[PDB]
């Protein structure tokens, strides 16, 4: 069974650089002519080029050619994407693919890609690494109809993604729901994190959300009290 | 030059054939066969058509490809819910030499029983406020379909700017959520009464409302 898999993506600054690569297997790599086709968060598929079977030849989408080479490495069935001066439209996952039929693509014919890799993911922005501000969202005297109270976090403009919430140092799993992160304007993410608990326990019991930001090394806990009312 | 093109979307109820159309120029479909992938987003894709009208093993029998001139179609013959994703034609193009995707379709499996959303509402925090900032926080979770409208309003009128709201996503669920945050000053929060979200689904529209009355 043929396996594409890709490596190397990351969150860099405009003008920087990476390389990413695309290592096969279940296959006689250099047969075939091979891929990369990106995906910008929310489009579609973006064709991004294509290298013959023997490396003879390579051909580029007009937004990148001159930035980016591909190249490949018959001997140790890998596939490389050099990513020079990149723009923040460059941000997108990564996929390789396979070229399904005789090594190279023209007006005679062209397969097109057959079997894909899974995706390495590339965030070019003009943020930098910002760890969060950690708000507790206390739970409100206001009664609601039902044995329900909500409580939460604030985990307010970090970069990059992702950001890590448990509760209770993940001794509670038990009606949390951790929203998907807005992207402001910033540049910069907010997500929350909320636990919805019977109103009986709150008070009886403590509630500490647990936020680590990998990327900064910011780990925070946040005590969630009831108000003095 | 760069791109095929797709409608946006394509739906219908299950069972129904459901057809996608992918109309190029020709020096692409014109000039060289068609392909046809099929991805759930930020995922891979997979072949399901190849050279304009072969199927890979694996592949259901109820999708058919077609391609005449510089046109290309995809039928579901009985529709499927598994049938819910992104749709993508694509082919090389023989001057350019590149190759090129559809923009894509998306297809919805209609019907889905309607489901009410639950909003909940958060004030700023005191340990904001003392950052001299402040957000609200209005969470609405468990809705179908994907479609709200979020307003923000302060005492009797409708709140300006500083609202970030993000676009609904699928839960595992097969029910959307999003977020809605509203920026102010404390001095903003605290010259008002109150402040609502009001959020609009289907004709429907929930309020919550909450009050700089901590212990007041």
């Amino acid at each position: 069974e043929v396996q594409l898999v890709q490596s190397g993506g990351g969150v860099v600054q405009p003008g920087r650089s990476l390389r990413l690569s695309c290592s096969s297997s279940g296959f006689i790599f250099s047969s075939y002519a091979m891929y990369w086709v990106r995906q910008a968060p929310g489009k579609g598929l973006e064709w991004v080029a294509i290298i013959w079977d023997d490396g003879s030849d390579q051909h580029y989408a007009d937004s990148v050619k001159g930035r980016f080479t591909i190249s490949r490495n018959d001997s140790k069935n890998t596939l490389f994407l050099q990513m020079d001066s990149l723009r923040p439209e460059d941000t997108g996952v990564y996929f390789c693919a396979r070229d399904g039929g005789h090594g190279f693509c023209s007006s005679a014919s062209c397969f097109g890609p057959d079997y894909w890799g899974q995706g390495t993911p590339v965030t070019v922005s003009s943020a930098s690494t910002k760890g969060p501000s950690v708000f507790p969202l206390a739970p409100s005297s206001k009664s609601t109809s039902g044995g329900t109270a909500a409580l939460g976090c604030l985990v307010k403009d970090y970069f990059p993604q992702p950001v890590t919430v448990s509760w209770n140092s993940g001794a509670l799993t038990s009606g949390v729901h951790t929203f998907p992160a807005v992207l402001q304007s910033s540049g910069l993410y907010s997500l929350s994190s909320v636990v919805t608990v019977p109103s009986s326990s709150l008070g009886t019991q403590t509630y500490i959300c647990n936020v680590n930001h990998k990327p900064s090394n910011t780990k925070v806990d946040k005590r969630v009290e009831p108000k003095s009312c | 030059q760069s791109v095929l093109t797709q409608p946006p979307s394509a739906s219908g109820t299950p069972g129904q054939r459901v057809t996608i159309s992918c109309s190029g120029t020709s020096s692409n479909i014109g000039s060289s066969t068609v392909n046809w992938y099929q991805q759930l987003p930020g995922m891979a894709p997979k072949l399901l058509i190849y050279r304009d009208a072969m199927r890979p093993s694996g592949v259901p029998d109820r999708f058919s490809g077609s391609k005449s001139g510089a046109s290309a179609s995809l039928a579901i013959g009985g529709l499927q819910s598994e049938d819910e994703t992104d749709y993508y034609c694509a082919a090389w193009d023989v001057s350019l030499n590149a190759y090129v995707f559809g923009t894509g379709t998306k297809v919805t499996v209609l019907g889905q029983p309607k489901a009410n959303p639950t909003v909940t509402l958060f004030p700023p925090s005191s340990e904001e406020l003392q950052a001299n900032k402040a957000t609200l926080v209005c969470l609405i979770s468990d809705f179908y379909p994907g479609a709200v409208t979020v307003a923000w309003k302060a005492d009797g009128s409708p709140v300006k700017a500083g609202v970030e709201t993000t676009k609904p996503s699928k839960q595992s669920n097969n029910k959307y959520a999003a977020s809605s945050y509203l920026s102010l000053t404390p001095e903003q929060w605290k010259s008002h009464r109150s402040y609502s979200c009001q959020v609009t689904h289907e004709g429907s529209t929930v309020e919550k409302t909450v009050a700089p009355t901590e212990c007041s």
